[PDB]
RNA sequence: GUUACGGCGGUCCAUAGCGGCAGGGAAACGCCCGGUCCCAUCCCGAACCCGGAAGCUAAGCCUGCCAGCGCCGAUGAUACUACCCAUCCGGGUGGAAAAGUAGGACACCGCCGAACA
RNA sequence: GUGUAAGUGCACAAGGGAGCUUGACUGCGAGACGGACAUGUCGAGCAGGGACGAAAGUCGGGACUAGUGAUCCGGCACCUCU
């Protein structure tokens, strides 16, 4: 639709997963963003799923 | 090394200004400060192209890359939005704008078809100067074979001048070519 | 009609006032704008409110014009 | 100066029909330009 | 009567403007005072401000004979100047500080004597 | 300690501002010269930065004097009002404006540093 | 002028521009506001690991206040549970 729910997975497994939304013609392709992973307790890149 | 019109005004329009006048100190010698070349194509707002037609007959002309000028407010009677591009403009300052200076005054401007002058009435209180003109074939550095659509311009002309007859007066003996009146 | 419709009261306004004394993290005013400006030992929050950063008395000064509000130390027995 | 945003620079001989050697900067290649008329020659410099 | 302001002016209210917006997060105390640095073309001058009391516990500046003494660069200056306001600053009891860059950039001397002072024992 | 001085701060931030007239460059503050170096222009060494000091107080700056514009501003009285009388009308005790006027005002205070003792 | 109603603010800018970036974090949270209850709201500060900055420092989305739906039931990912 637009804004919809996206689900981010922590790249380096983990499956820590934040969620948020973005524009999917604005941004068709799938989101990269570097975040905080507990678990691992570093700051890894997290991909769109 | 010195533009020579630089030099002229340095030595010979210094000191004629300073007896014209009679300034009690000499940091009163009005001199020039800056040129202002615009070149509003209002056109492009429809295409792109030609705010770059106007980016490479400035670059050519002046002789330094020109900045273009977004539109700060949107209109539909000419359909104008904010941001595109309008014009274009460059800033010239010292060696550089002596030596436009002395081409546009000693080459350009005889080049002008019926060339009769420039009238003198165009200064606004402080003696800054400004005139327009309608095409850009004057200047041998754009090439008329190169050209397709003529592109006028406004130069300013700004000066340490205070009165519109001290900055007539300046210009004058800068060597430029004013009507009488 | 259209009319009838309306939104719930915010319950905005100042909490405690000149001379009351206040422990840190208390909120101090409820406003929208910053119609009271943050002054000595007072935070501003997310939706502009302000409160204390230490133990004191409330204290209302204007500084350069702006309505602030400060915390005094009050002084310990 | 950011050296990549503009153009070539050189210093230029304008030619007139005086017969006047002009050497000054500008961006045309050619070393010496010639041109027909200039402020020595155009008639309303001259009073004609 | 010139038409408009002069470039003077300009600079001045400006320079005086930008040191204000920065002075909104930069305030000094007794152990932590404000180091304010006015740069000049022919000097440069500091001081350590108190600015709850509005006193100034230590200054310095290029005027000072001893320091007009090195042949050094304007660069120079300043790194003498970053060093005698830092041992005063010893002499002072004062150890840590804030340094407020006046309005100025930070570069060229006014960051050639903040480094000055940093080494010679003022940690900010 | 003093100077027509430079900074950094104040004050329920104009009583301070703006404007007009008359002055100055000791050190400083500037304007100023140039782009070789750090750095910079959505183009421009204009600005920022850097390197200097040939020139100048015309400006900034500050000094003195002007109520001119702004600004501050009583007392009294009134409007309004809490309580109480009063069958309405109105009255008594207390609080007390805004506006206006008299007037004030061409700032005051603190800490350093220059030049002089 | 501030993305968007109106209001309270903002020229010290919260308004305009540029460079880097993902804090539109994880574990929490003294103290409070508002409240029949359920909801809702603000929050200094501490730890981890980061962004920007010379540094001081600021950053737990957006000038603020709307952009939303309890419980039940079910789906998906992970867990040193059963």
């Amino acid at each position: 639709d637009v804004r919809p729910k996206i689900t981010l997975a922590c790249e380096v497994c983990k499956h820590r997963n934040y969620i948020t939304k973005k524009n999917r013609r604005n941004d068709p392709d799938r989101l990269e963003i570097k975040k905080f992973c507990p678990n691992c307790g570093t700051h890894q890149p997290h991909k769109e799923s | 090394a010195l533009p020579r019109l630089k030099q002229r005004y340095r030595e010979e329009i210094r000191e004629a200004l300073q007896q014209e006048f009679n300034y009690a100190n000499v940091m009163q010698i009005p001199g020039v400060v800056k040129v202002v070349v615009n070149m509003g194509v209002g056109d492009a707002a429809r295409d792109a192209k030609l705010i770059n037609g106007a980016i490479n007959d400035l670059a050519l002309i002046t002789g330094q890359k020109p900045e273009v000028r977004r539109a700060r407010k949107s209109i539909a009677q000419f359909k104008l939005r904010e941001g595109m591009p309008i014009g274009a403009r460059v800033t010239l300052r010292g060696d550089r704008m002596w030596e436009f200076l002395d081409r546009l005054i000693s080459i350009a401007l005889p080049r002008i078809r019926d060339f009769r002058g420039l009238s003198p009435k165009q200064f606004d209180g402080t003696g800054n100067y400004t005139f327009g003109l309608n095409e850009q074939s004057m200047f041998h550095e754009i090439d008329v074979d190169s050209i397709d659509r003529p592109r006028g311009m406004d130069i300013t002309v700004v000066t340490t001048a205070t009165n519109d007859a001290e900055g007539r007066a300046l210009l004058r003996a800068l060597g430029f070519p004013f009507k009488e009146n | 009609s259209r009319n009838g419709r309306d939104s719930a009261a915010q319950r905005l306004g100042v909490k405690r006032f000149g001379g009351q004394v206040v422990k840190a993290g208390e909120i101090l005013v409820r406003q929208r704008g910053t119609h009271f400006h943050p002054g000595v030992n007072v935070g501003r929050g997310g939706d502009d409110t302000l409160f204390a950063l230490a133990p004191g008395a409330v204290e209302f000064g204007a500084k350069r014009g702006r309505k602030t509000v400060n915390i005094v130390p009050v002084a310990r027995p | 100066m950011k050296t990549g945003i503009h153009p070539e620079y050189v210093d230029t001989t304008v030619q007139c029909g005086c017969g006047h050697s002009f050497t000054t900067r500008s961006t045309k290649q050619s070393g010496t330009i010639v041109v027909e008329v200039c402020s020595q020659c155009h008639p309303f410099y001259t009073g004609k | 009567k010139p038409v408009g302001q002069n470039i003077s002016e300009v600079r001045r209210n400006a320079r005086l403007r930008r040191h204000a917006r920065l002075r909104k997060k930069v305030a000094g105390t007794a152990e932590v005072p404000r180091l304010v640095v006015n740069r000049s073309a022919r000097h440069i001058h500091v001081q350590l401000v108190n600015d709850l009391n509005g006193t100034t516990l230590a200054a310095a500046s290029s005027i000072e004979a001893d320091v007009r003494a090195i042949d050094g660069d304007k660069k120079a200056h300043s790194v003498r100047v970053g060093q005698l306001i830092a041992e005063r600053a010893k002499a002072a009891g004062v150890e840590t500080v804030v340094f407020d860059r006046g309005g100025y950039t930070y570069g060229g001397r006014i960051a050639a004597l903040a480094d000055a002072a940093r080494e010679a024992g003022l940690k900010f």
